DNA sequence: TGCGAAATTCCATGACA
DNA sequence: ATTGTCATGGAATTTCGCA
DNA sequence: TGCGAAATTCCATGACA
DNA sequence: ATTGTCATGGAATTTCGCA
């Protein structure tokens, strides 16, 4: 403070000020002769309450907030004290966008067996349809096949009966599910425990996870599109037409149907494939357990210049889910405990709850 | 001749009528006849409407080449008839008073008769919810002719619900008794 | 059709069925022995009927259209009945995705005076602040200076009221806005007319032409957030605050708050800027238009691999602006009259009307 | 000694009461010193309250290093005093009874007084309306002294409202009769 | 005429419904 | 008949202070 | 052993609120 | 305590048919 700068003017060098410039008293107040004009030096002890006021004008950033101070004082090290700030200002940083991408997305392996995973979902609401408003959608993880439920609301009851009548074809080791409400209930976790189902959850609010059934959304929407068009929208009818007529499209980089996946051989469709009809179904279930097996997988894409990826004991925040209007859309810092993957983290959050989270829904703290 | 697949033929029947559970009566039956595979629908009546109605939610997973039946009325009627050339499905009646499947459908049948009756015991009512665990078991089981279960022909995995426990079907003296109080 | 096949089955060769395969007649219909196994070859008069039935079974596209085909026949050159099928199914065009990206943005020219274009728009609704609900927002073009009021409605008669505040001060060459009822009202038109402003509008539901004003509100709402925090939204009392503290704002990248841009020197405010203060009026206004000249401007991005820019005479198809529930997200096929630039264009829709249109919000249509 | 500037100096005033338009009967006027840049505000009162207001809506574009006004009640009372100090705004008054300003200053406060009167008259009630465009023509009329416009001078550009037609300012005969008849 | 560190500039990221 | 923009905060690059 | 054209594969784009 | 996916339709590349 007032000691520093009592040695400088009197011709003393002090680490951090050069010596080649002529630092005087004028007014009461240490000022210097710098290129871009003369310029205050406040005591240290003044510095703090200097950059806040600074920063809080507008709550600006590094450079905004230096170019402000800059214009009447100077002092050695002045970002070192504007970053500083930054970093202690709890609106800034439970405000402001992150300017760093997730790091690039896992393509998990594909389940090995029908009937291994199944990844399920809700559409809707939809326009009401005979009265039901929702689609029940089940996606069988490896074969893609898929069965379409329509129910009166995204509710525990309604999933339950539909997968009652699904689950009479098959018991699945996993059904992987996003967090609604209707899959999170303890009367689901009773119904899967009962029948040696195990529930895998998806990181809230990040449907990416749930991507297998999501993806089949898309599809399904647009096949009803199409097949609406003029006519007003009665789809409770179309559910059955259109889980066939998926069931049984060719994907382009498979070179299979979701149905020949799971069954090794066309039904009675139209244009069924003919090409295993000498072979006993036994020869044909060979065959098939050769084709399930060298599908194509996709790769990692590589990563954008200016991803980061989490380390544990990382300061970090979560995005704020439903977010009310002129409202922060980040949460206050919290810990990384674990990192379950590059892109799946556990966090400690200052309640102090556990959280799995994506990485896509964090950003790192700024400034430390 | 070409070897025997799955949807090459589906055995349709109808059992009941049955002690009403949840306003139901009867169960479509449904059989694959290569694999020995086994849908069940519950209905409320053997009619023509409620088999189309029954068979419109399994044709939507899988279609047979060929249906073959008796001659119930069912599926006799020509709307069922009109129903099944829609789909390209062809129709097979067995000759009446003379009912022929196969052996392995036969068989299949008798447990299902078998396996509900053993359930229906003390609890005659509440067979509409056991519906799925009885398709579970019925596939599931081991084929003396072949190696594999149904579930193993249709899907070439194995299961994850095997029923390693072969159970006695036989009614027990205490179960024997009892259904012969619910008779009376 | 009939004949073209009779010559075949007895040897002779016809153009496009290779010489090296025997062609039979079975069951009574003419079939192929190809690696893949033995296809039907339909008359040419059927061709089309079986490409409509494969492709209408789930509105397939190309490849996946062609796998069903292949499965029970062979003829020269399929692919090409495919994709005149798939150019003419209406269902398919107005519904699918695209999958190419519009050319790079263009960065137009800096406006080159204060006054000369003004960037407007609402933000809204709010949450209710002293019984008002939206803000109107002023960014002229070349200081990105900003006046903000606050409104009860996004209505032409607060919007009149707002600017016969702010032309008070100067009156604007242009006005540019979206198309927002407001705007485009023959009230809100007679009110520029009298003042000899012309009116700009922004092709329809493509903010980004407003980007001016657009981007303005970010800061704005991100600094009423940082501001509220912890307290109820009473965000009234704050535009003035809000106004000031923006405008003057550095900007990083141009090193000059907006304040500074408009006046050439600081008002009375924090950390205002001395620099010029042994310069005459004169001197200082001769030093700001070099500063007005010089300004960082950005140059257009490289083009994604995968773009396309549109041509006169093209078809292409208009964004659906809302669409409903399972209602097709594009509208029938239109012609492109005039290429205004390479991101605009302007249509002739087959009502057929003349409307001038983002590039963003079109598509090419496929398949010719 | 430095040269004068923009905001250097705001010299503030009240005009009226005047014949109420929009229940408004007051126009505080403000006047920057360097540029002679005018701004009016209607007020319904010439009190501390409407000043600081009106002052409110000025200061969030720009800020005056010094007001100077008279003596009057509004800008000597305690508030006016506290605003002013929590804006870094020093406060100046002319003596009682003895109004200085500039020449600038004296000047186009006259250009005001007379550009109103001549408005109000055959519409002394519509001027509320009329306040952006006296403003205009205020700020867009040349400058004997300097070469500029206030507009000019403030902003460094031309203006796309040049008053190019200088005008009479002067009563003419129809309106002088007709102005002594609205007094009556 | 070259070092280490501070200052400045670069620029991808995200958000204006 | 029109058209993206720009705060942010680590990384890259340049300039500074000193020799 | 090399040509022109057809077939197949590649893969960016966008959309599952 | 977990994790993107895949139809689409021009472009790129490979294979086919023939010599
Ligand atoms: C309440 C439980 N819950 C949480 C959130 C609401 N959620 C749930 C969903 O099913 C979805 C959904 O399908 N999409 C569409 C979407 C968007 C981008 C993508 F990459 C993919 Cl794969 C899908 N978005 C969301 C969402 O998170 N919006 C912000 C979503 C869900 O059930
Ligand atoms: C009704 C007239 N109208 C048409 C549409 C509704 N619109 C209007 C707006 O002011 C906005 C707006 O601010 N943003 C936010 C946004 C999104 C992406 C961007 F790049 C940028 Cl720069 C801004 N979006 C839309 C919109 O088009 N959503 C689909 C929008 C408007 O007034
Ligand atoms: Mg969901
Ligand atoms: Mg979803
Ligand atoms: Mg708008
Ligand atoms: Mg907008
Ligand atoms: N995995
Ligand atoms: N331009
Ligand atoms: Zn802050
Ligand atoms: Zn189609």
């Amino acid at each position: 403070l007032d000691a520093e700068l009592d040695q400088l003017l009197q011709g003393h060098y002090i680490k951090g000020y050069p010596k080649q410039y002529t630092y005087f008293l004028e007014d009461g107040k240490v000022k210097v002769s710098r290129p871009e004009g003369v310029k205050i030096i406040p005591p240290q002890s003044d510095r703090q309450k200097i950059v806040l006021q600074a920063h809080n004008l507008a709550h600006t950033g590094r450079e905004a907030t230096l170019l402000k101070i800059a214009n009447l004082y100077w002092w050695p090290n002045m970002r070192k004290d504007v970053v500083k700030q930054l970093g202690r200002c709890q609106q800034c940083l439970i405000t402001n966008a992150s300017n760093k991408a997730s790091g690039p997305i896992l393509r998990p392996d594909r389940p090995q067996k029908p009937f291994d995973k199944f990844f399920i979902d809700y559409i809707g609401p939809l326009p009401p349809s005979q009265g039901y408003l929702y689609v029940l959608v089940v996606v069988d993880g490896m074969t893609g096949f898929t069965w379409l439920y329509p129910t009166k609301a995204p509710s525990t009851s309604a999933t339950v009966k539909s997968l009652n009548v699904l689950t009479s074809i098959a018991i699945p080791k996993v059904i992987h599910s996003d967090q609604g409400a209707a899959f999170t209930s303890s009367t689901f976790a009773e119904w899967a425990k009962e029948r040696g189902i195990h529930l895998e959850f998806s990181t809230p609010y990040h449907p990416q996870s749930s991507g297998k059934v999501e993806r089949k959304h898309s599809d399904i929407k647009r096949l009803l599109t199409k097949l609406l068009v003029g006519r007003p929208t009665k789809w409770y009818d179309l559910l059955p037409v259109v889980q066939l007529a998926l069931n049984n499209t060719y994907s382009p980089v498979l070179k299979y149907t979701p149905h020949q996946l799971l069954f090794g051989i066309d039904s009675n469709t139209p244009f069924a494939n003919q090409d295993t009809l000498d072979l006993t179904r036994e020869e044909e279930l060979s065959l098939l357990q050769e084709i399930r097996t060298s599908l194509y997988h996709p790769s990692t894409p590589p990563a954008s210049s200016r991803s980061w990826s989490p380390v544990v004991g990382q300061l970090v925040q979560e995005r704020v889910a439903r977010p009310a209007s002129l409202r922060p859309r980040w949460h206050k810092p919290s810990t990384v405990l674990k990192v379950l993957n590059p892109r799946t983290v556990v966090i400690l959050d200052h309640l102090g709850n556990n959280r799995t989270v994506s990485i896509d829904n964090l950003k790192p703290t700024s400034h430390q | 001749d070409r070897p025997q697949k799955p949807f090459d033929k589906f055995f349709i029947d109808y059992i009941g009528p049955l002690p009403p559970s949840q306003g139901y009566l009867y169960v479509l039956v449904v059989v694959d006849g290569m694999t020995g595979f086994t849908w069940l629908y519950p209905t409320k009546a053997p009619s023509t409407s409620a088999t189309v109605k029954s068979l419109n939610v399994l044709t939507s997973i899988a279609i047979p080449k060929v249906i073959h039946s008796d001659q119930g009325a069912a599926f006799t009627s020509s709307t069922f008839a009109e129903w099944a050339k829609e789909r390209g499905i062809h129709l097979e009646f067995s000759t009446p008073y003379h009912p022929q499947s196969s052996g392995k459908v036969e068989r299949k049948h008798s447990d299902i008769k078998r396996l509900l009756t053993k359930l229906l015991v003390g609890r005659p009512t509440k067979w509409y919810d056991l519906l799925p665990v009885v398709q579970l078991a019925l596939n599931n089981t081991y084929s003396p002719v072949l190696k594999y279960t149904p579930h193993q022909l249709l899907f070439g995995i194995d299961s994850n619900t095997p029923f390693a426990n072969q159970d006695t079907l036989d009614l027990t003296r205490e179960e024997e008794l009892s259904l012969l109080q619910e008779i009376r």
